[PDB]
């Protein structure tokens, strides 16, 4: 288990985790708020 | 030696048998960690807790629903009582979420720094919410009748029974909803269909549970 | 069916495969089971 | 060792270079566990029909074995105190518990008589093999005292039960290619053993 | 003696070697230093070579990878069966498939992505797909969603069974180096089981499921309405009814009077024409005989008893004068090396793949299907690409079998020897005939241009004026269509309508009609014989020259795959096989996109259009346009664009996005493949500088990419960027005119 949290502390399985929150982010902020294109 | 979930093999060796509840029932090895082990037992206690008291609640409502005394069914009774009370939803949410996040960053906290809180900074109070083990924070107002001080066998024997009824109310909690899920009654009216027609009236016939 | 001209050159397919253990009764057996039913198949055409 | 004529055509019992579900101890065992459960297929096979002719059973029961509701589209039996699925979970539970302490005595040697069973722990401490447990309930009357009668038994056990396998898929080949009984198959080549064969009814 | 072979136990499940990276590697398990490691550590992950020397952990290695592949592929299917059951109108599609367009992607309104789904018939709104997976589903007799559903859990619990065999194979049971070995033993069961038993099995579920559903299909009934494939087993009334053969059951088979079989195991040939698609009975019978052909072919080869051929046997006793040795050691060849497998197996996979897509655009197998304009050039164009993508992969291979695996002291006066020992008369000759072929295919175009630009049409190679057509091909396809009269007496019509003969027209469409072939047609052919040479010479030369040449007499000790020998000897730049892969990749491009292209514009051109005679999609412009490069570039190219250049603000509008997005990625390429690493390792310099200064310079050192790494880079962005261009322009175009 230590291992497992070892491997996914590894480079691209953080770069997935982190981009994939960073762009449901980004998805969740334009569902609620629709077409933002100033302020 | 001790009753293992799955006879035959071994337990793992982080489960040792010094905890409540302890057959060694870890497949996925989610705490071979000893600080994660703990977290867990702790985070076991706190979900087992909330699943009693839950599960009492809707055994209880939905005795006072089948019998005639107007008590809804669990899954409209907060809908009514907003709606039939002179209470608006979002403000008695946020009460909630100050009394628990206050309670509950108490547990947090005492979790990270194990004595802490009994130092007196909250109002006066000192040595009543200093912990007793991980997860059992009995004082004065936890433990006001003070059944872990006396008699510590018998409360072993106490922290085993507390264990068992948290993991059947937590699997009765699952039940409850599921129930709910499926045949969209209360679940003590479908405890009376189940008594009304034992061979009949069940998951094999709700249409639900196995669609085959 | 017993006593045909299918039945007869299927019988005869298998006993000339056979004549020329249980390894060499069904490898010779298929053969004859296949050159039966080719030479079946062919004289009606 | 058990019915050990030689006939191995194919080279599985080899010691040599063998492992996962390949080996003389998987082997030989799920051989006897095959041959026991069809020796109860092919008796429970063929009991409504022969008990039906014979008039002790009713005619409400005593249908083809393929219709019991085993296929329902082969044929269902309304009559049963539950649904087949309502049957099917107990036998979900039930076959999960015996089968699963079974395995757990083949994958570790007299660990099912330590944990609490209801008491029920001096019946499976086994012997020291697979497929012939023994004890108090395995071997009720003490049958092969003599270990030369012993062998006679498991050699007995193991024929009867490979006829009885054969017979199993006998049963389920009549039954898929004449679409009826194998006692009634039994009353029509013994009718006529001639015009009542396998190239009768292709 | 064929046996099974197992190790117990050989590698431990554990999640260790997941947080060591580069641990199969000794090199490479050290840790990173510079940026390189991380390509090296995904570029050699692999190559399991590279990793042991023992074959035996090597063969475990790839059995578990091919069982891991399977187990993707499965969950691919799975996934294609669900879209089509749950996010589908194949329901719809079914009810009326002349007017609806089979669509199984439906997007989330967010971001304006929402117009992506358009209006494809029966109340549906999707992206139309051209895999003809509703083609292939209504063939197999399935009408319902739950079906589909159904095939969905089955083949995601097929996937969870072959990662667990593959798990199972290489941690807890794995098969020892012998067993790997038998390949005897493995061309039997193949042969047998694999392509026998499921030809046998096929043709099973056609003959009792496929033929009376479609049969109801092509009759009109609705359905729903229709029975369902188990009634249809179960009551042998119902087979008696639609097909009286089925009255007679199983004994017309053993007694032999196959005749009674004629109702569902025919040859009529031609198309289905109310349905465009080819008979389900010749389809059944087909597989039926193809089933008893490798049922017999599987048992050819002596394994654990007497009877059977022997593969080195045969191998040894084909010798002549001319040859020498003939083709002894290539049985030990064979059985010790993958990569001389791979090869072999690659070359002739490409090739299957290249004729499936010939055959299938020919004679449509599915109902529906010719119709279906786009799915056909798609299937047609998918295919093909495949295909040379995997007999580029094969010339790989090959060559990576004569670095590695190549050892002489075993192989010395042999058929491959002479190979090596002749090599430069190979080359040469093919040299040769590859700058003829050039010379007269592409000139004949350059010569055209010129005749046309000058004012002086009657000059020309053309069908009006100097004309060259195509007599063998004519007198080929003539005999091909006059065969069911005299040489295969008891076909009703000819294989494929593109031989000659009439019209089948489904719908108002037309599903296939005569194709003929004059000087344009003659050109064309032309022009692939050249580029197919040219890439075999590529791939040929690095295969032969892989060891050694007059430049590099040591190459071999190089390796396959290395940047060069220095900038002396005049330069020795891509002097590597793996180099000669590399330009093999892009001229396979090359061939493949005016192979591609001839497909679309003959189809569009002589072949489809719709039914009143026949209004074609372009008017029949080929065979007078096709003979110029002016004429590809105006008629084709330009013209055909439009669909694709105005596809903006509907729901092709992604197929104009991938278009600039593929125009983007190819010209992209060209930096990598322009440029040079020295430059990149200079700027990364100035850059790295920059870092230090603000204390952000990294402890793994940036690097440029390697020589041999920019060359790959710039071929995958090159060959991304070309196809995925000739992607967007192919669907946007046939989807629209379609
Ligand atoms: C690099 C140039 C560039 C710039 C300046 C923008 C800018 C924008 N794009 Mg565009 N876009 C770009 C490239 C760019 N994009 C590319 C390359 C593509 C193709 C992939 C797109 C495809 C695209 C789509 C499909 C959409 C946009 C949208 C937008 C708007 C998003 C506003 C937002 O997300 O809510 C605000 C976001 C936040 C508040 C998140 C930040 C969180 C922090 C904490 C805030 C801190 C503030 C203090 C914004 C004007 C959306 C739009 O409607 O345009 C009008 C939209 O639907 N973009
Ligand atoms: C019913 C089973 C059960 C059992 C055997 C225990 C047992 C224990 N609890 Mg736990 N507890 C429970 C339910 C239970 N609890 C629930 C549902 C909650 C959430 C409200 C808690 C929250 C809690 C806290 C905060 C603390 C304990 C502590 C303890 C330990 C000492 C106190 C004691 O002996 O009371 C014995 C319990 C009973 C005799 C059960 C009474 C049954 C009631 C009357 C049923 C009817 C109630 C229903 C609403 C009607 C002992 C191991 C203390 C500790 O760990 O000290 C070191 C401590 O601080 N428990
Ligand atoms: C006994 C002599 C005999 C005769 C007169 C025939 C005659 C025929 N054979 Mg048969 N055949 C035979 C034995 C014979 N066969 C044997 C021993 C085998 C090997 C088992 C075959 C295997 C065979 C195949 C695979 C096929 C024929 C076919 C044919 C027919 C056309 C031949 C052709 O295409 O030119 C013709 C009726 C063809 C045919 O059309 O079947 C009706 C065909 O496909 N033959
Ligand atoms: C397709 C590639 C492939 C190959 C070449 C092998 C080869 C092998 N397997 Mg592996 N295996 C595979 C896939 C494969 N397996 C898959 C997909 C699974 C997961 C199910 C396994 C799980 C597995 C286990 C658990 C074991 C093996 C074992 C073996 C070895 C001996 C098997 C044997 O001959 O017994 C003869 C085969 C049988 C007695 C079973 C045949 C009948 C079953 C049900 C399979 C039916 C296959 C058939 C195509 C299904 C038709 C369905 C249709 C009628 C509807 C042999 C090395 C054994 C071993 O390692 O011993 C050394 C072993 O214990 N395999
Ligand atoms: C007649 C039995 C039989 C069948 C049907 C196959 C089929 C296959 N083998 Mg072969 N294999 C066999 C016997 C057989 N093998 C024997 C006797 C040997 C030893 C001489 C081998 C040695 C061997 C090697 C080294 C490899 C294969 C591979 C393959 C697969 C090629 C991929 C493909 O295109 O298939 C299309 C895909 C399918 C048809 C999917 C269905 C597959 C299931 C498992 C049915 C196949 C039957 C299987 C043998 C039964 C296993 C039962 C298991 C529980 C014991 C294919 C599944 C390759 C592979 O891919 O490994 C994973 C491979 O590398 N085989
Ligand atoms: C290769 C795949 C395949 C399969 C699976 C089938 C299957 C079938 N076909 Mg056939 N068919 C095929 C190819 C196939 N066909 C081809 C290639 C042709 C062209 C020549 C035909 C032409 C054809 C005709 C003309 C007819 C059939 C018919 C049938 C059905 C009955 C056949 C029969 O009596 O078998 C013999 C019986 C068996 C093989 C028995 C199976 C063994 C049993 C299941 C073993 C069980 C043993 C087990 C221990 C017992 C269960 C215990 C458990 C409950 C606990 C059967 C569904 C008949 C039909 O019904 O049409 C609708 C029929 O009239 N077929
Ligand atoms: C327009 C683009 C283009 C052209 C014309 C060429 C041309 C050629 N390539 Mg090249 N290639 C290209 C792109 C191109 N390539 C690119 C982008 C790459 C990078 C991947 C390569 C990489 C590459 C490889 C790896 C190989 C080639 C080879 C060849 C030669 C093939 C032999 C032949 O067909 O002779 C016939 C000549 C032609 C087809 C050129 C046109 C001649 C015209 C029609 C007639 C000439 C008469 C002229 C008008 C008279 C002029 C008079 C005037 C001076 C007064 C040919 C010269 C191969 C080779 O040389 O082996 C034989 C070879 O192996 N090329
Ligand atoms: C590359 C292929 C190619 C071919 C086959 C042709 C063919 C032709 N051209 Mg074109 N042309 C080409 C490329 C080609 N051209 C290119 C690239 C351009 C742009 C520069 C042109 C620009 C052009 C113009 C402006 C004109 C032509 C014309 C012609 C025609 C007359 C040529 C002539 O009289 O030559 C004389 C013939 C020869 C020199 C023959 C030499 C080759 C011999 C036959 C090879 C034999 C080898 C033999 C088999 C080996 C045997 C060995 C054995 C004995 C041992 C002829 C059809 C003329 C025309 O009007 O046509 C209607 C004309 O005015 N061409
Ligand atoms: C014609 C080729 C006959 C080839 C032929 O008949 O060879 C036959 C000849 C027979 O050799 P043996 O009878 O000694 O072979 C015995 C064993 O090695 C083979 O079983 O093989 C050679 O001598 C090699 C010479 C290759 C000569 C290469 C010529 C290549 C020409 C390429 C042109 C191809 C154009 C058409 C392509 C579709
Ligand atoms: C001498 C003797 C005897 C006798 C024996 C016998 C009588 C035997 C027999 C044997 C036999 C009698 C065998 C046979 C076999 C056969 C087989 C084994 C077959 C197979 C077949 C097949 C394989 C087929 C195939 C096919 C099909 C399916 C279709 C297509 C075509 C073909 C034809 C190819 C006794 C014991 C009494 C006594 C002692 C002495
Ligand atoms: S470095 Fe680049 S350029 Fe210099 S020789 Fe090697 S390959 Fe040719």
């Amino acid at each position: 288990m230590k291992d497992f949290t070892t491997y996914l502390s590894t480079a691209p399985v953080i770069a997935t985790i982190w981009f994939t929150f960073t762009a449901g982010l980004l998805i969740e902020i334009n569902r609620y708020f629709p077409d933002p294109l100033v302020f | 030696v001790r009753p293992v979930w799955f006879p035959g093999n071994p337990p793992p060796a982080h489960l040792d048998g010094s905890l409540a509840g302890d057959y060694g029932f870890d497949p996925l090895f989610l705490g071979q960690e000893p600080q994660t082990l703990k977290w867990y037992v702790q985070a076991e206690l706190v979900h087992g807790r909330f699943a009693m008291l839950g599960a009492a609640g809707i055994i209880l409502t939905s005795i006072g629903a089948k019998v005639g005394l107007g008590f809804p069914e669990w899954y409209d009774a907060g809908k009514v009582v907003v709606e039939k009370n002179n209470i608006d939803f979002p403000t008695l949410m946020v009460i909630q979420f100050y009394l628990m996040g206050w309670a509950e960053t108490k547990r947090w906290y005492d979790f990270k720094n194990p004595g802490s809180q009994a130092d007196g900074s909250f109002l006066g109070f000192t040595e009543e919410f200093k912990g007793l083990e991980n997860g059992y924070p009995g004082g004065r107002f936890f433990d006001p009748m003070g059944l872990s001080r006396g008699d510590a066998a018998k409360y072993q024997e106490y922290k085993q029974k507390e264990v068992k009824n948290g993991r059947l109310a937590m699997i009765a909690c699952l039940g409850f909803a599921a129930q709910y899920a499926a045949t969209g009654k209360g679940p003590l009216d479908n405890l009376a269909d189940h008594l009304a027609d034992p061979n009949h009236v069940n998951f094999a016939t709700n249409g639900v549970s196995i669609p085959i | 069916f017993i006593g045909s001209s299918t039945n007869l050159i299927m019988v005869a397919s298998t006993t000339a495969t056979l004549a020329a253990t249980i390894v060499d009764v069904l490898a010779m057996g298929a053969a004859g089971h296949g050159l039966g039913v080719g030479i079946v198949l062919g004289l009606k055409g | 060792l058990p019915g050990d004529f030689g006939f191995d055509p194919l080279g599985l019992l080899d010691p040599v270079n063998s492992g996962g579900f390949i080996e003389p101890k998987w082997l030989q065992y799920s051989e006897v566990i095959h041959a026991r459960w069809a020796m109860l297929g092919a008796a429970g096979c063929i009991a409504p029909e022969v008990l039906g002719a014979a008039g002790l059973i009713p005619d409400a029961t005593n249908i083809k074995w393929f219709e019991s509701g085993v296929i329902p589209p082969a044929g269902s039996y309304n009559g049963y105190w539950a649904d087949p699925y309502t049957i099917f979970f107990v036998e979900i539970v039930a076959m999960q518990f015996a089968e699963l302490r079974r395995l757990q005595d083949f994958r570790y040697p007299g660990s099912m008589g330590q944990q609490y069973f209801l008491g029920l722990e001096a019946i499976f401490k086994g012997s020291g093999d697979a497929a012939y447990p023994g004890g108090p309930f395995f071997n009720l009357f003490n049958l092969g005292k003599t270990e030369a009668a012993m062998k006679e038994l498991k050699l007995k056990e193991i024929k009867n039960g490979r006829l009885a396998m054969l017979a199993m898929l006998g049963y389920g080949a009549q039954a898929v290619m004449t679409g009826k009984g194998p006692f009634q198959n039994l009353v029509e080549h013994l009718a006529d053993p001639v015009n009542n064969n396998i190239l009768t009814n292709f | 003696k064929v046996k099974i072979a197992v190790d117990r136990n050989p590698v431990e499940t554990s999640f260790e070697k997941w947080a060591k990276p580069g641990h199969f590697s000794r090199t490479l398990s050290k840790g990173p230093n510079t940026t390189t490691w991380i390509w090296n550590l995904h570029a050699d992950a692999h190559d399991f070579d590279s990793h042991t020397s023992d074959l035996e952990e090597i063969s475990r290695k790839v059995f578990s990878a091919h069982f891991g592949q399977l187990g993707i592929i499965f969950i691919w299917l799975s996934g294609m069966y669900f879209h089509g059951a749950r996010f589908s109108n194949y329901e719809a599609w079914l009810s009326d498939p002349t007017h609806i367009k089979p669509s199984a992607q439906v997007v989330w309104p967010i971001v304006g992505q929402e117009i992506l789904n358009g209006d494809v018939g029966g109340g549906f709104q999707g992206i139309q797909i051209t895999s003809g997976f509703f083609q292939l589903w209504r063939a197999s007799g399935i009408t319902s969603e739950l079906q589909l559903y159904t095939t969905a859990i089955g083949g995601l619990v097929m996937a969870a069974a072959m990662f667990f065999a593959g798990w199972f194979h290489y941690h807890k049971a794995a098969p020892k180096l012998e067993w790997f070995q038998n390949v005897e033993s493995m061309l039997n069961h193949h042969l047998g089981g694999l392509l026998g038993l499921g030809s046998l099995a096929w043709a099973g579920h056609q003959i009792h499921v496929s033929l009376p559903v479609n049969k109801l299909l092509d009759a009109g009934v609705d359905p729903k309405e229709i029975p369902l494939p188990h009634d249809l087993l179960l009551n042998r009334a119902i087979m008696a009814d639609l097909y009286p053969s089925f009255a007679k059951g199983i004994a017309p088979f053993f007694t032999l009077n196959w005749s009674e079989y004629s109702d569902f195991l025919t040859f009529k040939g031609g198309l289905n024409p109310v349905t465009g698609g080819l008979w389900l009975s010749d389809t059944a019978h087909h597989h039926v005989a193809i089933a008893v052909l490798f049922l017999v072919a599987g048992h050819m080869y002596r394994t654990n008893w007497g009877i059977g051929h022997s593969m080195k046997e045969i191998l040894e006793a084909h010798r002549g004068p001319f040859t020498g040795e003939g083709h002894v050691g290539l049985y030990e060849i064979l059985t010790t090396s993958w990569h001389a497998q791979l090869a072999i197996n690659l070359a002739l996979f490409g090739s299957l793949s290249i004729i499936v897509a010939h055959h299938m655009y020919a004679m449509p197998p599915y109902p529906y299907l010719a119709t279906d304009y786009g799915t056909q050039l798609s299937l047609f164009t998918h295919h093909t690409w495949i295909g040379g993508f995997c007999i580029v992969g094969a010339g790989a291979h090959a060559a990576i079998f004569m670095v590695r695996d190549y050892d002489p002291t075993n192989n010395y006066n042999n058929l491959l020897d002479r190979v090596i020992r002749h090599r430069d008369a190979i080359i040469s000759h093919l040299n040769w005939v590859c700058i003829f072929l050039g010379f007269h295919s592409f000139g004949l175009y350059i010569h055209n241009d010129t005749m046309s630009a000058l004012g002086r049409p009657q000059d020309m190679f053309s069908d009006t004026a100097i004309q060259l057509q195509p007599v063998f091909a004519q007198w080929i396809q003539n005999t091909h269509f006059l065969a069911p009269q005299l040489t295969a007496p008891n076909a009703l019509a000819a294989t494929s309508l593109t031989w000659g003969g009439d019209l089948v027209a489904v719908g108002g469409k037309v599903a296939m009609m005569p194709i003929s072939l004059g000087t344009s047609d003659f050109m064309v052919h032309h022009i692939h014989a050249f580029t197919i040479h040219v890439t075999v010479l590529i791939l040929l030369k690095g295969v032969l020259f892989a060891r050694s040449s007059r430049l590099i007499p040591d190459k071999a000790n190089l390796g396959f795959r290395f940047p060069c020998d220095g900038p002396g000897r005049g330069g020795t730049c891509q002097v590597s096989a793996w180099d000669h892969v590399f330009l093999g990749l892009f001229w396979m491009y090359n061939s493949l996109s005016i192979v591609i292209f001839h497909f679309s514009w003959k189809m569009q051109s002589d072949v489809w259009g719709t039914v009143t005679g026949v209004s074609h999609i372009t008017g029949g412009n080929f065979a007078q346009s096709a003979n110029t490069i002016n004429g590809w570039l105006r008629d084709f190219l330009w013209a055909q664009s439009s669909q694709v250049i105005q596809s903006y603000g509907s729901a092709l509008s992604a197929y104009g996005l991938i278009f600039l997005g593929a125009h983007f990625v190819w010209a992209f390429s060209l930096m990598f493949l322009f440029s040079g690493r020295g430059y990149w390792q200079e700027l990364i310099e100035s850059i790295v500088w920059a870092h230090n200064k603000l204390k952000v310079a990294p402890a793994i050192q940036p690097r440029a990419l390697s020589i041999t790494q920019g060359r790959a880079v710039g071929v995958a962005h090159y060959l991304l960027g070309g196809i995925a261009t000739t992607w967007s322009f192919f669907l946007a175009r046939i989807i629209s005119v379609g």
